[PDB]
């Protein structure tokens, strides 16, 4: 059974998935495939938007997963089988939902996580790097267990930095400092 | 001594706002710059320290 | 999005798969939600309704929900002896006890056992259940 | 000054953060924050938010971690980092808490100070076992005739006092902890009662009348004011009596003894309704919690006279029970009947008829009985239950023309009907306890009239003092009733009738 | 192993996700090894996904979730032996004595089926005890369960107490005082006296056995201290032989604690919010208490009624299960009489002309028709005068008050307690005390005389010694 558990929440196809297709050896395949499917989907204006919409009927997605079989073909026929029980079961919105959940176990299986150096600015490469081997330095990020660490900007993070990986943050940014400071200077 | 505690308090309140100012030239310099590069380097510190 | 009987990672699981659902759930179940004297079952499409089904848990019990490939089983029997991903077969009857003449001096439960134990069930026929009462023209004045 | 306050208030942020276990806020709606995240956390956690709240997670639900806010929503707001305190509920414990009013945190809310505290211990605590309790023989005294005699209590014991609200519901508590002043004075600290008031519901602005009563009475300096009041949170009011318990475990642990006051665990039954409620988990009857009664079984079982295999300590309760027509019915009331050793209940015929604070003691009961009162005032106060028995039934005659014995038991009863009259805040002496029931017993009452029984009181007393104040402190000292003791009284209260 | 990790704490009812093909049956016994020793879980649910709903046993504080749980397999197996005897035991069989370590050999399933129509009763017999009062007006059977009512006041723990002496002398019987929402108080002042009465003699032996159930223990666990209670009971009846009496204490407390459960576990509330399986639960509970072809188990029950509200289904369920009721009255204690059961209020079936015979059936009839006389005749007799009434009719009230005092008889437990030694009287001699008295030969002995005694004979000797 899956090595890690995202208390279903459409996680549970992405699980039954996972280790069908784990078993089948070809995740890397489907994700990749499916991944590169979504994107000509999504840029299919009418059913990139109108897949998401609910308007389509049972006999209609059906008739959406032939145009989309025709989009492309193998690298998993697991997940093409999964592409008829998502429109039998009629709910093709929260496909890209179980696409990001593949993705995580899919990359949980070969031991990678994921952090994020969420910013009020783009840091430099000294700092992504510091960062990165800080990181695997702490046994926080255990060997085998990869990184993929992804600083992002965010205006509403006004100043400063939180490092977030392991649901363990350490918040050093300016925003929250001053949040403190100002309240108790009000108190 | 009414007034006189009601002063102070309005003290407080006076320089509130003059916390809120002073965050303003916080966000402006190139202090935002600097210390930002300090809370990257501490929590570098801080991180390696784990 | 929504709660379907059919987001049972198993249920998907054998679907992803391509895995044929003939002949084990048309006419066999697996259990899935057992709990509370009643269980839910995939399969059995061959089910009639009201039928009387024979669980692998030695369990009977009588068919009441019978929901788009589910059926929602009442256990006559103990909970106890049900376990979750039991296999139910279909007993394929309609639920009937047994019947007959010579049932005169013998305790019987529902079902039929002897619960007095004595008599060796001697019925002639079994009969459903649920009859449906005789008409107005079957009945005639009372007189006796 | 406003220099002084900053240095102060910058100190207070100095000193940086480091952040560990955070969820993240998905949805905050109801009180109900649903955080991503807190992976381990222990149940009863506190948890505090980057809006700063306090939380608790009733549901600890299978992907998300359906947190209660301690406080208001607004604060609250999406996307909002909620570290992990990791500290399940604990509140200090320690005699700092003696003469101060505080929060459920503990946090000093009159600002007296900062508790002393030799441990924070956690709210909800496993009650003491069989063979941890032991026979209760201390009697608890009231100063108030009617319930140190009529109604025997004692420490450790748990008793209900079901009766209707603002009638004084405050001052009969109130009373006995005045009284409790005196054996506060006696050295011994099972004598010295550390009384704790838990005010559920209730108002800031009464609530200061309260602590400054207390102040008047100079008895807030043993005392602990838990508050939560009206407008504070409903997870605060839940766990205020449990975490006051916490507190109380602390005395009775160390040997000593305390009373805590319960007023009034309805409002707490409630505040668990909003917070069961909005947990989804289902209302019992009358839409209050079915796992209330289990609730009230934990807090209430943790009062004991413990064994001196424990020491001999105690933790005496007397929780309040609201009710609005005397409906007993009512489940909150039902279950708390139940759990309770004894009743005082209290009646509003009574209020009407001058008895202010006003209880009807035919309708008050003791299971704890009078294995908890002074030999002395056992001895003079049988006469007193049966003498009042008959006038309860023969008070079903008395609105005319009656025979002498029923005319008799009258005279008796409504002498002793105003001699157990009281006004609020008046605790009364045992060694003067022990003579007015004497009185009323050998009917000396029944000749000074009805309007004169007000005279009698305080000229008997002094009397019985100028007369034989030795008499009195034999009362208190030997603490029972030798006969040449009686026989001298009885001389020296038909002396005071005459005058 | 069954390994699976705590998924949810959702109040009290714990769901744990175990890997897959590691397949629970319903009322199975998890243990999770925690810092609170253990917290034992039990499954009442399989959710699917090898996931499971439980309700616990114990407390559920400071779980972190993901915890490990093992899985036992089956309901609890609880101690058995005549080492739990004068023990009070706790839910998870562990001492609340606190005498240490119980050396019962053997443990056994909790929850169990009753037995088949053989090895239930076919014909009943009368369970024999010391008392004359308890023989005559509210005879006990052999299986039967007959319900106390009338609370402590009328001396009811001893009245239980001397109960338990005769059921030793009786059969050579046991007994086990399960109390259901026990007042932790109320419990510590039975193990007290029951020690002093040396119904429990720590030196001596200990026929009574002991399990206590505070309300504060979890509602799960309320629910389960009845049935590992019936359990020992079990024990003794099929596997020691020995006849076994069984008190239980408030079965409101019983219903209160299922009904709670009921509601924890989603299960819509039946009528006046009592639980929907409350027909069953107590239906396993009173055909476990049965005359099987060994022993027989009798339950002596204490029904805590909701204000007299016998028309709600808890009261009313339970008068359904219940046999006989001993109607204790405080009243009657008052009238000095100890027994303190109110014979006009106290209602057997058992009291039949085949149970008891019809000789019993007439003559208790008789004794029951002088008293409703007599009681009717003191009614008027205050205003009127005794003496003033017929010569018959004075008679019988002459005869009554008497036959009154006569009931009383000192107990054989509390011989101790009051200074008086008690009585332990057969039935036979019960019969021939009431017919000679319904004669009045002996009975024309004042009421003083007749005052606190065992058989007619006893109370002869003592109406001479009194007089000379």
């Amino acid at each position: 059974p899956p090595p890690v558990r995202l208390f279903g929440v459409e996680g549970t196809y992405a699980t039954a998935l996972y280790q069908a297709a784990a078993k089948n050896s070809s995740i890397d395949a489907a994700f990749q495939s499916l991944q590169k499917v979504e994107s000509t989907v999504k840029k299919n204006p009418k059913l990139g938007h109108l897949l998401l919409n609910p308007a389509l009927s049972l006999k209609d997605r059906n008739s959406v997963i032939d145009a989309i079989v025709e989009t492309h073909k193998n690298l998993d026929g697991y997940v093409v089988n999964l592409l008829k029980v998502l429109s039998e079961n009629n709910r093709l919105g929260c496909f890209e939902k179980i696409a990001s959940d593949f993705g995580v176990l899919n990359d949980a299986h070969n031991g990678l996580l994921k952090g994020t150096v969420t910013s009020a600015e783009p840091l430099d490469p000294k700092s992504f790097k510091r960062i990165e081997k800080a990181l695997s330095a702490s046994k926080l990020v255990g060997q085998g267990k990869s990184l993929k660490l992804e600083n992002v900007v965010k205006p509403e993070i006004k100043g400063g930095l939180i490092v977030e990986l392991g649901d363990k943050t350490v918040d050093l940014s300016i925003s929250t400092k001053i949040q403190k400071l100002n309240k108790v200077l009000e108190d | 001594v009414r007034y006189e505690a009601s002063l102070r308090q309005l003290e407080q309140r006076q320089l509130a706002k003059s916390v809120i100012s002073r965050v303003q030239s916080e966000l402006g310099n190139p202090k935002f710059q600097e210390k930002v590069l300090q809370q990257s380097i501490s929590e570098i510190e801080q991180l390696l320290s784990k | 999005t929504k709660a379907q009987p059919t987001e049972v990672s198993s249920i998907l699981e054998e679907r992803i798969k391509g895995v044929s659902d003939e002949a084990n759930l048309n006419e066999t179940g697996r259990v899935l939600a057992v709990g509370d004297g009643i269980a839910r079952v995939f399969g059995l499409n061959n089910i009639q309704a009201e039928e009387l089904v024979e669980f692998s848990s030695g369990v009977k019990g009588m068919a009441l929900n019978l929901e788009p490939g589910q059926v929602g089983i009442v256990l006559f029997g103990s909970d106890r002896l049900v376990k979750e991903g039991e296999l139910v077969k279909r007993t394929g009857n309609i639920v009937d006890v047994p019947v007959g003449p010579g049932l005169l001096g013998r305790v019987v439960d529902a079902l039929g056992n002897p619960i007095d134990g004595k008599g060796p069930i001697d019925a002639a026929g079994r009969s459903r259940a649920q009859v449906k009462a005789p008409g107005i023209l079957p009945r005639r004045s009372v007189h006796e | 000054e406003v220099s002084s306050i900053l240095e102060e208030r910058i100190k207070g942020v100095s000193d940086e953060a480091n952040l560990n276990e955070t969820g993240r806020v998905l949805a905050v709606g109801d009180g109900i924050a649903r955080v991503f995240g807190l992976n381990n956390i222990q149940a009863e956690e506190l948890v505090e938010f980057s809006s700063g709240v306090k939380g608790m997670a009733l549901n600890l639900e299978p992907g998300q971690v359906g947190i209660v806010l301690f406080g208001s929503d607004r604060l609250v707001k999406e996307g909002e980092l909620v570290k992990r305190t990791g500290n399940i509920v604990d509140v200090p414990v320690g005699p700092g808490l003696l003469g101060r009013v505080v929060d459920a945190l503990g946090n000093p809310i009159d600002g007296k100070g900062p508790i002393d505290a030799a441990g924070r211990s956690r709210a909800q605590v496993k009650a003491p076992g069989i063979l941890p309790r032991r026979s209760v023989h201390e009697p608890v005294q009231t100063g108030l005739k009617a319930v140190d005699a009529l109604v025997p209590i004692g420490r450790g014991q748990r008793e209900l006092i079901i009766g209707d609200r603002q009638t004084g519901k405050t001052a009969v508590a109130l009373d006995t902890i005045l009284n409790q002043k005196r054996w506060n004075n006696g050295s011994d600290e099972s004598k010295k009662l550390y009384c704790v008031y838990v005010a559920v519901g209730q108002k800031r602005s009464t609530v200061a009348q309260l602590v400054q009563t207390l102040e008047q009475h100079d008895a807030m300096k043993y005392s602990i004011i838990v508050a939560a009041t009206a407008s504070e949170a409903a997870p605060l009011q839940y766990l205020a009596p449990f975490t006051a318990a916490s507190i109380g475990e602390w005395f009775r642990d160390n040997g000593k003894h305390a009373l805590i006051v319960y007023d009034d665990l309805s409002k707490q039954a409630v505040a668990y309704r909003q917070l069961s409620l909005l947990l989804r988990r289902p209302p019992g009857r009358e839409a209050y919690p079915g796992d209330v009664f289990y609730l009230h079984s934990r807090l209430l079982e943790r009062a004991a006279k413990l064994s001196e295999k424990e020491g001999s300590g105690s933790l005496t309760a007397l929780p309040v029970i609201e009710t609005q027509g005397g409906d007993v019915s009512a489940y909150i009331p039902t279950n708390v009947i139940s759990i309770t050793d004894g009743q005082i209940f209290l009646e509003a015929e009574l209020f009407y008829k001058g008895i202010r604070p006003a209880i009807n003691v035919g309708l008050s009961v003791s299971r704890v009985g009078s294995a908890a009162q002074v030999k002395a005032l056992k001895q003079v106060a049988g006469s007193l239950k049966l003498f009042l028995a008959q006038y309860r039934e023969v008070a079903a005659f008395a609105q005319s023309d009656l025979d002498a014995s029923t005319k008799q038991t009258l005279v008796r009863g409504e002498r002793l009907t105003q001699l157990l009259k009281q006004n609020q805040y008046s605790p009364l002496a045992t060694e003067e306890q022990v003579p007015l029931i004497y009185a009323g017993v050998n009917g000396h009452l029944d000749g000074i009239e009805l309007s004169r029984i007000g005279e009698f009181e305080s000229s008997f007393l002094s009397y019985l003092k100028s007369n034989h104040n030795e008499l009195l402190t034999e009362i208190r000292e030997k603490g029972e009733l030798s006969k040449e003791l009686l026989a001298s009284l009885k001389s020296a209260t038909e002396s005071f009738v005459a005058t | 192993p069954i390994t699976g990790k705590v998924t949810a704490v959702i109040g009290a009812i714990v769901d744990v996700h175990f890997e897959q093909s590691e397949l629970p049956a319903i009322l199975n016994a998890l243990e999770i090894k925690t810092p609170q020793g253990k917290l034992v879980l039990e499954v009442a649910q399989h959710l699917g996904e090898n996931t499971v709903r439980t309700i616990a046993m114990d407390g559920t504080e400071g779980l972190v979730r993901g915890e490990k749980v093992l899985d036992t397999g089956g309901p609890i197996s609880v101690p058995v032996g005549r080492e739990t005897l004068g023990r009070i035991i706790n839910v998870i069989g562990e001492p609340i004595d606190e005498r240490g370590p119980i050396k019962s050999k053997l443990r056994k399933p909790i929850h169990a089926d009753p037995p088949s129509f053989a090895e239930q009763s076919t014909s009943a017999e009368i369970l024999e005890t010391g008392i004359k009062v308890v023989d005559l007006l509210a005879p006990y059977a052999r299986g039967g369960k007959i319900g106390l009512f009338g609370g402590a006041g009328v001396g009811k723990t001893v009245f239980i107490q001397e109960l338990i002496n005769n059921i030793a002398k009786a059969h050579g019987g046991f007994s086990v005082f399960t109390g259901v929402g026990e007042r932790t108080r109320e419990g510590n002042d039975l193990y007290r006296e029951m020690k002093e009465t040396g119904v429990i003699n720590l030196e001596g032996e200990s026929k009574v056995a002991l399990v206590f159930g505070q309300m504060n223990e979890p509602p799960g666990a309320r629910a389960r201290v009845a049935l590992t209670g019936l359990t020992i009971a079990e024990y003794f009846r099929d596997e020691e032989g020995q006849d076994v009496l069984l008190f239980i204490d408030n079965i409101f407390r019983f219903t209160q604690a299922g009904s709670e459960v009921s509601a924890l576990l989603g299960r819509i509330p039946s009528a006046v919010g009592y639980q929907p399986t409350l027909a069953t639960d107590m239906g396993l509970l009173q055909e476990r208490i049965t005359t099987t072809k060994k022993g027989s188990v009798t339950s002596v029950q204490a029904v805590y009624v909701p204000a007299d509200d016998l028309t709600d289904p808890a009261p009313a369920t339970t008068f359904a299960h219940l046999d006989a009721t001993t109607v204790l009255s405080r009243g009657i204690s008052e009238l000095g009489i100890y027994p303190a059961v109110d014979p006009l209020d106290s209602k057997s079936r058992l009291l039949d002309a085949a149970v008891v015979g019809q000789e019993h059936y007439d003559v208790a009839s008789k004794v029951q028709e002088t008293l409703q006389t007599y009681k009717s005749l003191q009614d008027i007799i205050a205003i009127l005068g005794m003496d003033e009434l017929s010569e018959q009719d004075k008679l019988t009230v002459e005869r009554a008050r008497k036959i009154q005092r006569f009931l009383s008889q000192p107990f054989a437990v509390a011989e101790v307690f009051t200074g008086i030694p008690g009585k332990l009287v057969r039935l036979k001699d019960t019969v021939a005390s009431f017919k000679a008295v319904l004669e009045g030969k002996y009975d024309n002995i004042p009421e003083h005389a007749f005052y606190m005694v065992g058989g007619i004979e006893d109370v002869v000797a003592k109406a001479e010694k009194l007089a000379a």
